[PDB]
RNA sequence: ACCUCGGAGCAGAACCCAACCUCCGAGCAGUACAUGCUAAGACUUCACCAGUCAAAGCGAACCUCAAUUGAUCCAAUAACUUGACCAACGGAACAAGUUACCCUAGGGAUAACAGCGCAAUCCUAUUCUAGAGUCCAUAUCAACAAUAGGGUUUACGACCUCGAUGUUGGAUCAGGACAUCCCGAUGGUGCAGCCGCUAUUAAAGGUUCGUUUGUUCAACGAUUAAAGUCCUACGUGAUCUGAGUUCAGACCGGAGUAAUCCAGGUCGGUUUCUAUCUACUUUAAUUCCUCCCUGUACGAAAGGACAAGAGAAAUAAGG
RNA sequence: GUACCGUGCAAAGGUAGCAUAAUCACUUGUUCCUUAAAUAGGGACCUGUAUGAAUGGCUCCACGAGGGUUCAGCUG
RNA sequence: CCGAGCCUGGUGAUAGCUGGUUGUCCAAGAUAGAAUCUUAGUUCAACUUUAAAUUUGCCCACAGAACCCUCUAAAUCCCCUUGUAAAUUUAACUGUUAGUCCAAAGAGGAACAGCUCUUUGGACACUAGGAAAAAACCUUGUAGAGAGAGUAAAAAAUUUAACACCCAUAGUAGGCCUAAAAGCAGCCACCAAUUAAGAAAGCGUUCAAGCUCAACACAAAAAUCCCAAACAUAUA
């Protein structure tokens, strides 16, 4: 079973509890599924966002058409849509209570690979399709292998390593220089300005 | 479709911190459930309400837990316990400061 | 979404209404396939109920309605009522909702329903639109009443027309717009047209009610992959060509077609005229008829009655050739008409005597002409005889240099070649 | 939600290099700092404007000696974003009862104990 | 729909925190009759009311439960004690509709018009290269999606205006944008020619008259080179009209016992203002058609052009 | 069950008549006449489950500053 | 001037509603909620003011404050020192209890709103300077005169797409399939000759033929009319 395999609309035992927008799940880095596992290639998700059944069908059937079942395979490293998003009635006024659920999504935080690829095959035969499927993607999105991941991040640790800026954001927030704090976010401690809502700036160190 | 939910907080909790003197019958931390159990000289309500027996300062430790042999929920919880395994619970003290009273000279007869 | 349905057969038992052709049974079958098709619910219970009088603001006499709003009342499974009528008025459908609890459906809705659902193209989406506007302009009362919001008469200020006033005039405009937008569809489909009428590639739309294995036919002649026939109803729903060759090496373009049912509103398959233009501009109609299926005639006048609404050409309507699928499920079937070819497209039985006959109407029908033909060789009449005419024997005779070739030719390539070539 | 700040303790930790970019060594520390405000306490916490009013800074450009012991110096990190901190030096030592009169704060932080207002 | 009480999230860690926010529950039940009497010290639902825990002591033996409830007055009782889904649950002892016949005090604290925020909706443009287009992504489109832009719709918000910002259509006059309907120039075409389709540029000029309907629109009739999409307080009522809508009258269908009412229909129904201020009040033309080219180029035929030339008009401006 | 043949219930099952009505909406109902063109007007309909009989129903003589439509003429 | 006349009187009716509420000067002064036929109001609390009594008030070192829950934040509570000078209590009161934006954690909405609702903080409802004009962003506040002085915040930067040249014989029209499908309609195989060439990656032929390729070799657009003028180079 080579082919992307095919992702339900939503659970098959529908969640009864609307719960709320927690975008915390979509703000800051990936801690999951950050690492290649059984594959080669992959798309990475430079930003946050939502994936609904409508990412989930783009990215199946470009990857199915596009790849070579007998040399090279794929695998989802995002699970179906599992968080239920509420809409109200088109014109409804504010009030009267939480809507009901409407779509079901997943979170996808920067940082993250949503689909991994592997075979008998090198990058070039697989960006191309990669990289469709990642400028069509809600956020972000870039076709990567192991290595270009990792010369990235290399390159992202000289950058930190050699930068010839005395002031860093990680340093000034920390230190509470200026009082930034009052203007910073408690989430900023750790995103160490990299990150803003949603968006990565990987220029930013 | 959802009611009810408007109850107020009960503004339960640790009433006297550690190294409060705290006098007898002072109630040392209201809650609902166990957090605190009662070390000594501290007492319990009926609604499990820590208040002092005496009077002193109120210190907090941590103590190995072993429930009365009675408390059959306890027991089971402990029965199952793999061996070396010792539950520690958090307990309230008050270390009284005041001797019971002094010997005084009343009468010289 | 995830509706358990009740279906609720309406049987006429007298008068209009009492249909001659098909059975309560039948019927209640191709709705239960119809939910089916629909996907993600099913017919949790069924019910077919008497109905002398089958106009009224209750579809039932006053017992029966009793009875079936204590039987729908008292299952709490049901989520949906699907009830098999052509159209039921916005008042029947109020009346009914309150009485039984739950959303009423009619064949129009489920219909609808399902285009909404499996359509993909853009311009299946416009049409599917348009023909919601009637589905949305019964609907408005229920729709708008919470934005109305019981605010009536006692505004003084603004557009004088009512709430409901005027969200008929923004409805008359949608509909405005949607027609225009389906003018402009009409436009490029003709544009597309314009170059294979220009080549004159015998076209052949293929026809009939839905689920008759039109799309499995087309395959079977086209020889074709990717055309996928289903067992759901309405799955062919966009207007395609497909080239497939003849015994006489010709190159003829099968027009896939929507399905067709009937006791449906006409203006819904009407609404789909800017695709279904393409049968109007055809060479051959090919009428698919899916013998096994026990309300065959009932189909025939289904289709027979929706290409009249439609309005494809008499010359056109006239000499439609009738194939007959689905023989396999009939065994030992013995065509009684004349010009009628009996075919099984998945087992693929008649396909060769079906390909000769309209490989014969097509040679009647596009004005082209089987003749033998005298051409020098090296003179390149030849290659342009291949490339402007099928050929179907070459006979040289060397000692002339010469070749008579047997083509079938259109006259306008006949012209071409005699001027071409005196 | 905004709160009070806890600075890590490693910001506090000087390195040799910052002991040669300021001029301190490690061993023998300033006892006294001269803390100036140069910011003003409108729009920071009130905590802030508290420790700024404890310390006595309320008037900007205004230089306070202070105590170089830990409690000073917490209150000195919870308002350190508003003033500036320099070691008070004392080139001619302590100033005695008979000079107490003719000291002087020198801008380079040094408290002279003779101000004759001569040319060198 | 809800109104009182409790548990869990929101509210991760002392306490406390809203929501017509998300979920669960309660209006008891059971056992006991010391669930007897007293009394330090404390907690406290952010007030009070109420509600909680409790050492010691007397007297004895040797309560479970989160909510599980309700004050005062007043009634019953010899007393002890008892009494409300007073659930609008800090509780008027006992009182419904309807008003367009309406009135007063206010409110832009709060709706209808308009403006405005936003862009869900709506519209437009690119990217993607699946799919239509016989073959062919890109002549013309275009699914899943992605990225942008616009502020025409329906909304949503309630920020100015309720000691008045007069309201839909029509007349009059039009200012503006171009995302161009026609006229001009140009690229592509599935451009043979004629019609066309598409795109770039172009806003100087133009963009019809009628039958119903109050209609903006739409349908239809006849035309046109075309009968463009919009903004302008859905331009313009101190310039006009009031047919619709939207007072007071009345009928039909329906609702109600009735008053009276209707997202219903229908007949009728008062359009004020003498201008103080600002502003303003005399600033090389387009198009169609006729003949000819020409029945020519083109084309198998059908049909059928440009350009050049000649002549005619129509509108518009000025006389 | 196949309008008529039986049947349940009711106080009785809306009868005669008229009918897209000044009669909820569907509505610009479907048709024919009328107009070059009609959401207007007039004539009809298995046309009202919200018509209908002194809460009066149908018919038509005259009448009407009532409300529609209209021939011909007339005219800024 | 009749949904019920007019006049007089009760009558200065009542109004939680609107409006108004008149000398000078100084000072303190914006602040959680609860109940309420209550949310246009009021009472209590909180805050604020005044006077008085007394002694601790704020900041805060360790130590300390739960499992559920596997991990799980900014922080908070408590708190000696220390820097500070306020705090609690007593007495008497009013007024505010119709609130805006900004940063942050969130909830509703549509991860819209100058939207709504809580929490932490700031500012504004007060002065001044800046961001163009400017309640809410930044600087800065305790007040007067000065024809002195040092400073605070404080002026946007960006210009982006060229890409080879030469050459191609051939086991053979590899088999099968088909009328034909010969690299190229489809399936299997995909070896192999030449120094070097896929039993062919694209056009093309009905099929062939022919053309190449891989090989040898050398961003944007809207409606009255754009919107300071301009300026790349004289030492921070
Ligand atoms: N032709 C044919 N179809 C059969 C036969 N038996 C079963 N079928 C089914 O008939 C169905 C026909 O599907 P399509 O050919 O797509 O139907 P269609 O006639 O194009 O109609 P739409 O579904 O409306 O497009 C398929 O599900 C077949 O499997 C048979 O003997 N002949
Ligand atoms: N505590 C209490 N007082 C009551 C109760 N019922 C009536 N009352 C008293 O009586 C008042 C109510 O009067 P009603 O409503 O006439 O009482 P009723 O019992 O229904 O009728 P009557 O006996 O005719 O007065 C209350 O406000 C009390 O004063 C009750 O259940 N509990
Ligand atoms: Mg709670
Ligand atoms: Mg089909
Ligand atoms: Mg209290
Ligand atoms: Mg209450
Ligand atoms: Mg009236
Ligand atoms: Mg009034
Ligand atoms: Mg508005
Ligand atoms: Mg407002
Ligand atoms: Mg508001
Ligand atoms: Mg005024
Ligand atoms: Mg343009
Ligand atoms: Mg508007
Ligand atoms: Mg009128
Ligand atoms: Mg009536
Ligand atoms: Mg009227
Ligand atoms: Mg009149
Ligand atoms: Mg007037
Ligand atoms: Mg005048
Ligand atoms: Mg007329
Ligand atoms: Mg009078
Ligand atoms: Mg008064
Ligand atoms: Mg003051
Ligand atoms: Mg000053
Ligand atoms: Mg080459």
């Amino acid at each position: 079973k080579p082919k992307l395999r095919f992702i339900e609309r939503a659970p098959l035992v529908p969640k009864v509890r609307r719960e709320p927008k927690n975008l915390s799940d979509i703000r800051g880095p990936s801690t999951e599924a950050t690492e290649f596992t059984e594959g080669n290639f992959a798309i990475l998700a430079l930003g946050g966002g939502y994936l609904h059944w409508g990412h989930f069908e783009m990215m199946r059937l470009t990857i199915n058409r596009s790849m070579d079942p007998k040399n090279m395979f794929a695998i989802w490293r995002v699970p179906a849509p599992f968080k239920p998003i509420t809409r109200k009635s088109v014109g409804h006024r504010m009030g009267g209570g939480k809507g009901a659920i409407d779509h079901y999504v997943t979170p996808v935080k920067a940082g993250r690979l949503v689909v991994e690829m592997g075979g008998r095959c090198e990058f070039e035969e697989v960006q191309g399709f990669l990289d469709q499927v990642a400028h069509k993607l809600p956020f972000a999105a870039k076709a990567v292998s192991r290595g270009t991941l990792e010369k990235m991040r290399k390159d992202q640790e000289e950058r930190e390593r050699n930068n010839q800026n005395p002031w860093t954001f990680e340093r000034i927030a920390t230190a509470n220089m200026l009082g930034i704090r009052k203007v910073l976010s408690p989430y900023d401690l750790t995103h160490k300005g990299k990150y803003w809502g949603k968006f990565y700036m990987p220029k930013r160190v | 479709k959802n009611l009810g939910g408007k109850s107020s907080g009960r503004r339960q909790g640790i009433k006297k911190m550690e190294g409060h003197y705290v006098h007898a019958g002072n109630i040392i931390a209201t809650q609902r459930h166990f957090r605190w159990h009662p070390g000594a000289h501290v007492g319990v309500g009926k609604n499990k309400c820590l208040y002092a027996l005496e009077e002193g300062i109120v210190r907090y430790t941590k103590e190995v837990y072993v429930p009365h042999p009675r408390n059959t929920e306890a027991v089971d919880l402990i029965t199952r316990l793999p061996k070396g395994a010792v539950l520690y619970k958090t307990f309230v003290h008050v270390v009284p400061a005041k001797p019971e009273g002094t010997f005084k000279l009343v009468a010289m007869l | 979404g995830t509706q358990r349905v009740c279906l609720v057969h309406p049987d006429v038992k007298w008068g209009p209404g009492k249909s001659q052709m098909t059975r309560a049974e039948w019927q209640v079958a191709e709705a239960t396939a119809l939910v089916h098709t629909l996907d993600g619910w099913s017919v949790v219970q069924t019910m077919v109920v008497s109905t002398k009088t089958p106009d009224r603001k209750l579809i039932f006499g006053k017992g029966n309605f009793e009875h079936l709003t204590e039987k729908i009342r008292g299952s709490p499974d049901i989520t949906c009522v699907f009830l098999n009528v052509e159209r039921m008025a916005a008042p029947t459908k109020k009346e009914l909702e309150a009485a039984w609890g739950v959303e009423v459906f009619d064949r129009f809705t489920v219909v609808l329903h399902i285009f909404r659902c499996n359509a993909r193209t853009k311009e299946a989406r416009l049409q599917v639109a348009l023909a919601e506007m009637p589905l949305h302009r019964s609907n408005l009362k229920r729709d708008v009443a919470h934005l109305y919001r019981g605010v009536g008469s006692r505004y003084i200020m603004g557009s004088g027309e009512s709430f409901m006033q005027l969200q008929q005039r923004l409805l008359r405009e949608k509909e405005a717009k949607i027609r225009k937008a389906l003018d402009r569809l009409r436009k490029k489909r003709h544009l597309l047209r314009r170059q294979r009428t220009r080549r004159e590639f015998p076209v052949i739309s293929v026809v009939g009610y839905t689920n008759c294995g039109k799309t499995t036919l087309i395959k079977a002649l086209t020889g074709d992959a990717a055309i996928q026939p289903r067992d759901q109803l309405f799955a062919t729903l966009d207007v395609t060509a497909h080239a497939g060759t003849l015994p006489s090496r010709m190159t003829v373009l099968y027009v896939d077609t929507i399905g067709f049912l009937s006791q449906l509103p006409h203006g819904l398959i009407e609404s789909f005229s800017a695709t279904l233009e393409d049968v109007a501009h055809s060479d051959l109609i090919l009428h698919v008829r899916d013998v096994s299926h026990p309300e065959a005639e009932l189909q025939k006048c289904s289709v027979l009655s929706t290409l009249r609404g439609l309005q494809l050409p008499a010359p056109l309507l006239d000499s439609m050739v009738e194939v007959h699928n689905k023989v396999d499920l009939v065994p030992g079937y013995s065509p009684t008409e004349p010009n009628v070819v009996p075919v099984s497209a998945l087992r693929g039985h008649g396909l060769q005597e079906l390909k000769a006959e309209l490989d014969a109407a097509v040679l009647k029908a596009t004005g082209r002409q089987i003749l033998t033909l005298r051409v020098r060789l090296a003179g390149a009449q030849l290659s342009w005889l291949y490339k402007e005419a099928t050929v179907q024997e070459v006979d040289v005779i060397p000692e002339d240099g010469a070749a008579d070739v047997r083509v079938i030719i259109s006259n306008s390539a006949y012209g071409k070649f005699r001027k071409l070539f005196p | 939600k905004f709160t009070r700040s806890r600075i890590p303790e490693k910001v506090f930790q000087a390195s040799p290099e910052d002991h040669e970019k300021y001029g301190g060594d490690p061993q023998n520390p300033h006892k006294l700092h001269i803390v100036t405000r140069i910011k003003s306490t409108r729009r920071r916490p009130y905590w802030e404007k508290d420790i700024i009013k404890m310390l006595g800074l309320e008037k900007a450009h205004t230089p306070q000696v202070h105590k170089n012991i830990p409690s000073v110096n917490a209150k000195l990190k919870v308002v350190k974003h508003l003033i500036r901190i320099k070691p008070l030096k004392l080139p001619q030592g302590l100033p005695a009862e008979e000079n107490m009169s003719n000291t002087c704060l020198k801008s380079t932080g040094e408290l002279v104990v003779q101000w004759h207002l001569k040319p060198v």
